[PDB]
């Protein structure tokens, strides 16, 4: 007989081996095979003419293959196709099924987790079915946590090792679990999938660790688990008093981002001294909890996460444990290659095998086998139970029972019998085994032995064939078959030894077998009636040896190295090979890498293209045939492979509140109740309920919930409560970053290759891995960790910001990380302007593996001025630290409406060639205090709208506008799209002197990655949202796709997306009679009228809007039912504009039809209305523009534009530009190309992207004009400052500040072109009292530790309605040093109440926006702030609030956050100098308040002493030198040396016209320690005397002029401190 | 020259490839023998294929694939035929390729493959990795291995032999070959 033997599926562009061989006599004979289609054996891809013999033992290989013929997307092709053999003697052929899945794609992102703005880096290892380099160009596309695309990239492939371009996170990304796919872009299903996790990170304000009794939950615990939490700031001193909320949860997975949490978790047990402890009764807390009630039910995890906000400060920080599996049994069970199939006579053995909850071995279990049977005679059989134990080196526990065999089905239970164990949790499983039924009576067993886990490559296989059974010997060959990686790569016979039963097959194992095989052993049985195939077979687990043994060592092996250490690396290869380094901070994955494995992590999934399945062995030689992963060819036994195939898997107080959820009916009710009663006390419940507008279906829930909340924070309880009900709210956050990766190269290493590089300045332990890929498959190598690190360091805590003679405290703590303590000393370096103690060695003492907390008081004179070197010393170590200081002034306007238009050739309706702009100093400037100003003079209309886009990199806003809105995401893309648009589409792109079409894929890119920043703002519906996770907006969808439509003509946007966006706003949002509403409360523009008219107004103004929305991108999807929509639109606004009610409202209304039918009579009347309102400037017209209002000429033009103005005069300008109306234009864009502020067009946002289309799209209809001026920039009275011959060459020159005080003077000779000069001119002033105040203000520092309360109404303009403002903003400049309360403002703006829409701290700022600053009363922000330092005689920052899109309503004031008064004088600075930062005596008595101001003065750590003592030496006499006094009591121990009694001087030199201590008097004393001259002939020490020493009498009077009050404090103080000690 | 212990000393060597280098013959005896400065030594090459009668000229670079066969102490090595065009495609082929042990009525056999780096490349060296690969992964050249007949397929009907009872083949070390042309190996060890 003959047996073709092949895989049970093919693979297109696989090799797929098909072995022959046979039985026939002696004749030779030729054997040909081939593949063709169906029932059509026509089309036949290949075949091979592979000739047997008895010198071939006839047997043989061919590599047919099925290419790509059937490409026809939707037929279901290939579905099936016939394998076919061809000989002298027979020809036989097969159906059977085919599949496009060929080779592997592997993505190797860098790291594994990203915060906001990382980089992350990306490749591809790819590989065939052959697992060889697979060359092919392979898809990726990125998938936001969300589930919609996001990006998309193809690449080629060289090597192997594809290698993609970096994928930048989101400014503000969509936080959580990423996805990257990847698929073959030609032809073949394959599949890769990879993750990351975007989260978003916040700075840490104190470590908060939390740890678990242990690492699993288990029967003896489970009413208890002791989690203990420890807290403690950077400065090496833990928390004292603190806030705990620790809530826990369930949970399936560690892929999962989501868990049930679970009521009724604990709350408070205020941490305590660093440490804070509960135990969690599990039973409990899970039963009415959750669907659990049975432990038993519960083999997933348990999660915690603490939250510790502290005392003192009120700061917060939050820590959590992932999960924490929990546990039945500690031991698990799983047999170990045991096939579940009995050939009877044969006795059956059951290996099975004991695992720790850690997937150890553990040997020494006792294991139970109980087991059960039926006779084929339908008879039962309760066995005898068994028990072994599990070997010690083994972890196996072998068993065998000797089967009658009429023996059938086997069914087996195993345990564990831990005799420790309690009956419940020990471990259990249980199998079935079946009998290879035969009718021959005919069966077959193979086995061998070897006492290893794994068989090494090299070794040799003696594997045992016994026949057994079959009622006959007459077995002529043994024959076996070894396939390995879906493909059967061995194959071959043995003679059968005629005398005895059994013999042995030796196979060596080959590499080729690498990750695992099986094989299967057949002789074939001449049973009288019929041949029988027979045959079993068995899977081999071998030795995970590489192809490429890729080894990588770092030159110094040292387990540690220096921060900066040039170092040599070295690869390595038994075979020429690809490599790919990376090297990532290790501390990603860190906590428990759980031990999987590394290298394993890929041979786990590159072999589940092995097709067999089980432990071996089948049930029929088909069955048997089959689980091999075979189906084969044999005109005998029945090939069949039973229907289908075998999907094989795995065989081879608040709780109160919180019973209130009552009311789900919807997840935002549930929130609705949440921060519902979350924590308001300034105002009533209804108060924050009216703010709501989620829908009354909550609010309910919300005014509930809340007064339970309310009446119950009365009733748990100085003045210290503080309600809450943690929820994070699902978010992501992380509180410590990672670095960014590198070493990120790939490299060609033939058998060596050796690459120096010195190792990042930084604390990372660089775990650098590098796997490689060549002919012989992917082999990652063997991590090699290079932690870099320097003992000890110090950093100085540097602030952004501070004003002129204002007295600062510069902090900073020393790091300590060698095992033992040592000795420092830090001194500061006095630079020019900034005054100092010194006119010094301080040199303390740091405990080991710690930090010893710095600190320096300075005071700037001088501006701007910067640079302060630090150093330290150490015996072995003197190193140096330089920082720089930025100084600043008080109030900052900046007046900038200089500039000219320079027209050499008066093309513009005269002749420019001069300019003056001189000094106008403002009687309100601040003293001693420089008028900056800035020249920016440009060829080109579009000269600053080109230079903004080409002088700096990285897209950019162009205002100072705060970035919460969407809208500032999408404006950031316009400046590039303007400029791409301009460069490319009135080919200019020869402007480069540089490579231009390089240049390009720089703009192409700058609007992608730009163009992704907004998708955060994008809804699940397809419609966009002004803020993140805000009700959608119909305005900010229209203006989406504006600007996506835009930019559509130079990097394609996804038209399904852009479809559903358009297709949101015409099917929901357009009324019945073709107008749109919008959908959110996001009043975008305050309209003039009364409160009808407005409303009218308000929607034409939308309903235009939105059309040129729909209007600017329609091409992307023109859509026939959104054609219709866009003329019912368009149809509204012909039909009710035109009794024009403003020119604002007229222009939009105009600009929008201008997109569309442009003859449409009454368009042509609209634009006469328009065309009709605008005004101009000079005979004839030189200027022409738009002013907002509407023939109710007031005619307050005042000289200044406006961001409404601009806005509107755009509207006009863009209507003209569309109907070629050119020379209406010029006086037009003469006005804007002389309004925009140098930069970009200054007024806002929303004018400033029509003001700029504009000027680009009428640079683009005019022609240009061959730029040829000879500028020159000059002093009226100072020589000459620079003049430059501008040129089409350069013409976006540097800017130039202007120094000198002078008037200046641009003034180009006769030439040609056009530039333009802008001049920018900031100043600082006194006083707001002048400008004009168009929001009332109110503002203050309360105490109820301290807070800040700023409100505002909108003061409404004349003919405006009384509802109140447009989307506005508030902005709190802090002063300097005095951090505000983040949470208190995330709570605000994070509820259903919410007040606010958006908070963030940037730059010293907190800056709020909402929708409106209503004028019905006051709307208040409150937050609290703590003094992060000690800043002396600060200087107010600023409280102002303006319109987002109309900042011409700038109502400014100072205040301050202190009432703190004390006398002096000074000059020109050099008073605040004289006296250099010497001592305070306070005043004599005190008043009540002050048992905590008392205490707080003493251990806060720059306190390195607190010990009360009296003058014993004040020398009267003139000329003689320092104090000295007598120590009476200790209670902080100074770090010096002296104990209680001794004397201890004090030093200070020069005139101190502010503290003097009365001898004989006892003055208590706090500072730092004394500074240590250590020797050079011997002495000592002592101390300072600075700016927060305490030096306070101790009127020990007892009755002196009547004391006291003051004194029931100091001797309650004293015996106070010691005790509470810190 | 025949003999087992020999064959897995020669075939297990450090092989070596070469090219821009040009030279002008000169005949030592026979018809030839050449010469070249590698960076470290100076060595030597025979020419004598049926090749080499188009060649007493000498050579303009091409890719020698120089192992050594004998040597001199500087480090000058002898080595015969390995020559090949150059400009040498780097193309690089995954070819079919098959393994029978004969054992008198037993075989263990495999199905393999062997990478062909070139265009066109020296029997010489198809002859050496064909062994070399032989030698550390069949169990040639170690006990009863060291018999048998390496047959490539070219062409439907067209094959090229290589004894592996010796290395007698110095003369055809200079026939060369067309990487895309080898249809299949196959490889039967009688031990
Ligand atoms: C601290 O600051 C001073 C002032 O900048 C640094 O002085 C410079 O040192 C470098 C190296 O010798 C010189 O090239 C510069 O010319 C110096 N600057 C000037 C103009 O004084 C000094 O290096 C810093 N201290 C240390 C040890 O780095
Ligand atoms: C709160 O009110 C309840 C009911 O009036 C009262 O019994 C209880 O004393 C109060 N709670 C506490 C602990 O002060």
């Amino acid at each position: 007989t003959y047996v073709i033997s092949a895989p049970k599926i093919f693979r297109v562009g696989a090799s797929e081996n098909i072995v022959i061989q046979v039985y026939g006599y002696t004749e030779a004979f030729d054997a040909t095979i081939s593949i063709k289609s169906y029932p059509d054996k026509k089309f036949s891809y290949s075949s091979g003419h592979v000739h047997l013999s008895s010198e071939n033992k006839f047997q043989n290989s061919a590599i047919l293959t099925i290419q790509p013929k059937q490409l026809p997307g939707g037929q279901n092709p290939v579905s099936y196709v016939y394998l076919e053999v061809v000989s002298k003697h027979f020809s036989k052929s097969k159906r059977m099924p085919i599949t496009y899945d060929n080779g592997f794609l592997f993505i190797h992102t860098d790291k594994p987790v990203y915060t906001p703005d990382q980089s992350v880096k990306v490749r591809v290892y790819s590989l065939n079915d052959d697992l060889k380099p697979a060359k092919r160009e392979t898809v990726l596309t990125f998938i936001d946590p969300e589930g919609s695309e996001v990006d998309m990239v193809e690449e080629i492939d060289h090597i192997g090792i594809i290698s993609f371009p970096d994928f930048k996170i989101p400014s503000n990304p969509r936080y959580g679990m990423w996805t990257i796919k990847a698929k073959y872009k030609e032809d073949f299903s394959t599949t890769g999938t990879a993750y990351f996790e975007v989260k978003e990170y916040v700075l840490p304000h104190f470590s908060v660790s939390i740890e678990p009794e242990y690492n699993f939950i288990g029967y003896k615990n489970f009413k208890n688990f002791e989690i203990t939490i420890k807290a403690r700031y950077f400065y090496n001193k833990v928390v004292t008093e603190a806030d705990v909320y620790i809530t826990f949860g369930i949970r399936e997975d560690l892929k999962d981002d989501q868990k049930e949490m679970m009521q009724t978790a604990m709350q408070n047990t205020m941490l305590i001294n660093g440490i804070a402890q509960v135990t969690f009764d599990s039973e409990t807390a899970v039963k009415e909890l959750s669907y659990y009630s049975l432990e038993d039910l519960n083999n997933k995890y348990l999660y915690i996460a603490v939250t510790v906000i502290e005392s003192t400060g009120g700061f917060s920080e939050e820590a959590e444990i992932p999960g924490i599996k929990y546990v039945l049994s500690p031991y698990k069970l799983n047999l170990v290659a045991t096939p579940l199939f009995l050939k009877p006579g044969i006795p059956y053995p059951i290996k099975v095998q004991v695992k720790d909850s850690l997937d150890q071995l553990v040997g020494g279990v006792p294991v139970t086998l109980n087991a059960q049977t039926i006779d084929v005679n339908q008879e039962t059989s309760d066995l005898d139970p068994s028990k072994s134990v599990t070997r010690v080196d083994d972890g196996v526990a072998s068993f065998v029972l000797n089967l009658p065999s009429g023996v059938t089905v086997l069914e087996f239970n195993v345990k564990t019998d831990a005799p420790d164990l309690p009956e419940e949790n020990q471990a259990r499983e249980g199998y079935r085994a079946i009998a290879y039924s035969s009718l021959s009576q005919s069966y077959l067993y193979i086995d061998w032995t070897d006492n290893h886990k794994a068989l090494l490559v090299g070794e040799h296989l003696n594997i045992i064939v016994t026949p057994k059974s079959p009622y006959i010997d007459k077995i002529t060959h043994y024959n076996y078959l070894i396939l390995s990686k879906g493909k059967i790569i061995h194959f071959g016979t043995r003679e059968k030894f005629s005398d005895a039963s059994y013999q042995s097959i030796n196979i060596p194992v080959t590499q080729n077998m690498v990750p695992s095989s099986r094989l299967l052993v057949y002789y074939i049985v001449t049973g009288e009636q019929t041949a029988e195939l027979v045959s079993d077979s068995v899977w081999l687990n071998i030795e995970e040896k590489c192809g490429n043994q890729l080894q990588v060592h770092l030159s110094p092996d040292a387990d540690a190295y220096s921060p900066g250490q040039t170092v040599s690396l070295n690869m390595a290869t038994g075979m020429d090979s690809w490599v790919a380094l990376a090297a990532v901070d290790s501390a990603v994955y860190g906590v428990q890498r759980g031990a999987k494995k590394p290298l394993e992590r890929v041979f786990q999934f590159l072999e589940k293209s092995d097709l067999g399945c089980g432990a071996g062995g089948g049930l029929n030689n088909a069955n048997v045939f089959h689980l091999a992963g075979l189906t084969f060819l044999t005109n005998a036994n029945a090939d069949d492979s039973q229907e289908n195939d075998e999907p094989c898997k795995e065989i081879l107080l608040q709780k109160k509140i919180e019973e209130i959820a009552a009311k789900y009916k919807h997840s935002v009710v549930k929130k609705c109740c949440y921060d519902g009663a979350c924590v308001n006390n300034d105002e009533t419940c209804e108060q924050r309920a009216a703010r709501i507008s989620l829908g009354p279906r909550c609010i309910k829930a919300f005014t509930e919930c809340c007064v339970v909340a309310s009446q119950l924070r009365a009733n748990i309880s100085l003045g210290r409560l503080h309600m809450k009900t943690l929820l994070p709210v699902s978010k992501p956050e992380i509180r410590s970053y990672f670095p960014e990766s590198w070493l990120w190269e790939v490299h060609l290493v033939p058998r060596r290759k050796q690459l120096q590089f010195a190792l990042p300045d930084s604390l990372t332990t660089w775990e650098i891995q590098g796997i490689g890929i060549s002919n012989t498959g992917i082999c990652v190598a063997d991590t090699v960790k290079a932690k870099v690190f320097k003992d000890v360091f110090l950093e100085m805590n540097i602030p952004y910001s501070v004003v002129r003679g204002e007295q600062i405290q510069l902090k900073g703590t020393v790091y300590n990380y060698r095992t033992s303590g040592m000795q420092f000393c830090v001194k500061m370096s006095a630079v020019e302007g900034i005054c100092t103690s010194e006119s010094k060695c301080v040199r303390q003492k740091v405990e080991g593996s710690s930090s010893h907390l710095v600190t320096f008081t300075v005071l700037p004179l001088e501006i701007g001025l910067h640079n302060i070197n630090f150093s330290l010393e150490t015996w072995f170590g003197k190193e140096i630290l330089v920082k720089t200081l930025r100084v600043v002034p008080e109030g900052v306007k900046r007046e900038s409406y200089s500039g000219v238009t320079l027209d050499p050739r008066g093309i513009y309706g005269t002749i420019s060639r001069r300019k003056e702009f001189p000094y106008r100093i403002p009687l309100d400037l601040v003293p001693k205090t420089e008028i900056k100003r800035i020249l920016s003079v440009k060829g080109l209309l579009v000269g600053e709208i080109l230079s903004a886009v080409l002088s700096q990199e990285g897209i950019n806003i162009l205002t100072h506008l705060p970035k919460g809105s969407a809208e500032a995401e999408l404006m950031s893309v316009v400046p590039v799209f303007y400029v791409f648009h301009y460069l490319e589409t009135g080919n200019h792109w020869n402007i480069f002197h540089s490579d231009p079409l390089i240049e390009k894929q720089k703009l192409k890119k700058k609007l992608k990655e730009g163009m992704l920043s907004i998708m955060s703002y994008r809804n699940a519906d397809y419609s966009y949202s002004v803020w993140k996770g805000g009700s959608a907006s119909t305005w900010l969808t229209a203006f989406a796709l504006r600007v996506l439509g835009q930019v559509n003509k130079y990097v394609e946007q996804n038209q399904n997306s852009i479809c559903n966006s358009l297709l949101w706003l015409v099917e929901n949002y357009q009324l019945d009679n073709g107008s749109f509403k919008e959908n959110s409360q996001y009043q975008p523009i305050k309209l003039q009228g009364t409160l009808p008219v407005e409303a009218r107004e308000n929607s034409l103004y939308l309903t235009a809007f939105t059309v040129i929305g729909i209007r600017k991108a329609f091409d992307i999807c023109p859509l026939v039912k959104i054609d219709t929509a866009l003329i019912k639109a368009d149809n509204f606004l012909l039909e009710n504009t035109l009794p024009a009610q403003s020119t604002f409202t007229l222009a939009i209304s105009a600009y929008a039809l201008s997109l569309g039918d442009k003859t449409h009579p009454q368009f042509r009347s609209i634009v006469s209305a328009l065309k009709r309102e605008a005004l101009v400037k000079g005979n004839p017209p030189i200027y022409r523009f738009w002013k907002d209002n509407l023939q109710h000429k007031d005619s307050s033009v005042p000289n200044t534009g406006t961001a409404r103005m601009v806005e509107t005069t755009a509207y006009a300008l863009l209507t003209s530009l569309n109907l070629k109306d050119i020379n209406y234009v010029n006086p037009v864009i003469k006005w804007l190309s002389e309004e925009q502020r140098y930069g970009g067009g200054f007024y806002s946002t929303q004018d400033t992207i029509n003001a700029i289309e504009g000027l680009t799209e009428y640079s683009l209809l005019v022609k240009q004009l061959r730029l040829s001026m000879d500028i020159d920039v000059s002093y009226k009275h100072k020589g000459a400052l620079h003049n430059y011959k501008m040129t089409d060459k350069n013409f976006l020159g540097r800017p130039v500040e202007v120094l000198l005080n002078d008037d200046l003077i641009v003034s180009t000779g006769f030439g040609s072109g056009l530039a333009t000069v802008h001049v920018t001119t900031v100043v600082h002033k006194t006083s707001t009292s002048e400008e004009v105040c168009s929001f009332y203000l109110k503002i203050d520092t309360q105490d109820i530790y301290k807070r800040i309360v700023a409100c505002a109404s909108y003061k409404p303009s004349r003919e405006e309605s009384s509802s109140g403002s447009s989307h506005a903003v508030m902005d709190i400049s802090l002063p300097t040093g005095i951090s505000a309360n983040e949470e208190d403002l995330k709570a605000l703006v994070e509820g259903v109440d919410q007040l606010f829409t958006d908070y963030q701290i940037k730059d010293g700022h907190v800056i709020l926006q909402l929708n409106s600053i209503p004028s019905s009363d006051f709307l208040c922000v409150r937050f609290r702030i703590f003094e992060l330092f000690e800043v002396g005689f600060l200087s107010p920052a600023t409280f102002t609030v303006y319109e987002y899109h109309r900042p011409d309503k700038q109502c400014t004031m100072f205040y301050s956050t202190s009432n703190i008064k004390i006398q002096k004088v000074c000059e020109g600075a050099a008073c605040k100098c004289v006296e250099a930062d010497c001592g305070q005596m306070q005043e004599e008595l005190d008043l009540t308040i002050s048992a905590e101001t008392r205490k707080q003065t003493a251990c806060k750590p720059e306190i390195a002493y607190a010990y009360k003592v009296s003058i014993t030496s004040i020398t009267v006499e003139n000329v003689f030198v320092k104090y000295k006094a007598t120590l009476l009591d200790i209670y902080k121990t100074g770090e010096a040396v002296a104990e209680k009694d001794s004397e201890i001087t004090f030093i200070k030199k020069v005139t101190c016209t502010n503290a003097e201590l009365v001898k004989g008097r006892q003055y208590l004393i706090m500072g730092k320690e004394a500074l240590q001259i250590k020797y050079n002939f011997s002495f000592r020490y002592i101390y300072p005397l600075d700016s927060l020493t305490w030096i306070e009498y101790w009127p020990r009077d007892t009755t002196c002029s009547s004391c006291q009050a003051f004194l029931a404090n100091l001797d309650e103080f004293a015996e106070d401190i010691f005790l509470n000690g810190c | 020259l025949h003999d087992i212990r020999d064959l897995h000393r020669y075939y297990s060597s450090e092989s070596f490839e070469y090219s821009n280098v040009s030279g002008k013959v000169e005949n030592y005896n026979g018809s030839n023998v050449v010469r070249f400065n590698p960076k470290d030594q100076n060595h030597q090459l025979f020419l004598l294929g049926k090749d080499k009668e188009q060649y007493k000229e000498g050579l303009q670079g091409q890719n020698v694939f120089v192992v050594q066969e004998l040597i001199d102490p500087n480090g000058r090595l002898s080595t015969v035929g390995g020559v090949t065009k150059k400009n040498n495609k780097t193309s690089e082929t995954n070819t079919p390729l098959f393994v029978n042990k004969v054992n008198g009525e037993d075989l263990d056999a495999s199905i393999d493959s062997f990478l062909i780096q070139k265009e066109e490349i020296s029997l010489k060296e198809l002859d050496f990795k064909i062994r070399q690969q032989l030698v550390n992964n069949y169990g040639l050249y170690k006990g009863t291995s060291k018999y048998g007949k390496i047959i490539i397929n070219l062409k439907d009907e067209n094959k090229v032999e290589i004894d592996l009872g010796d290395k007698l083949q110095f003369e055809r070390m200079g026939d060369v070959l067309n990487s895309k042309d080898i249809r299949g190996i196959s490889v039967t060890i009688n031990q």
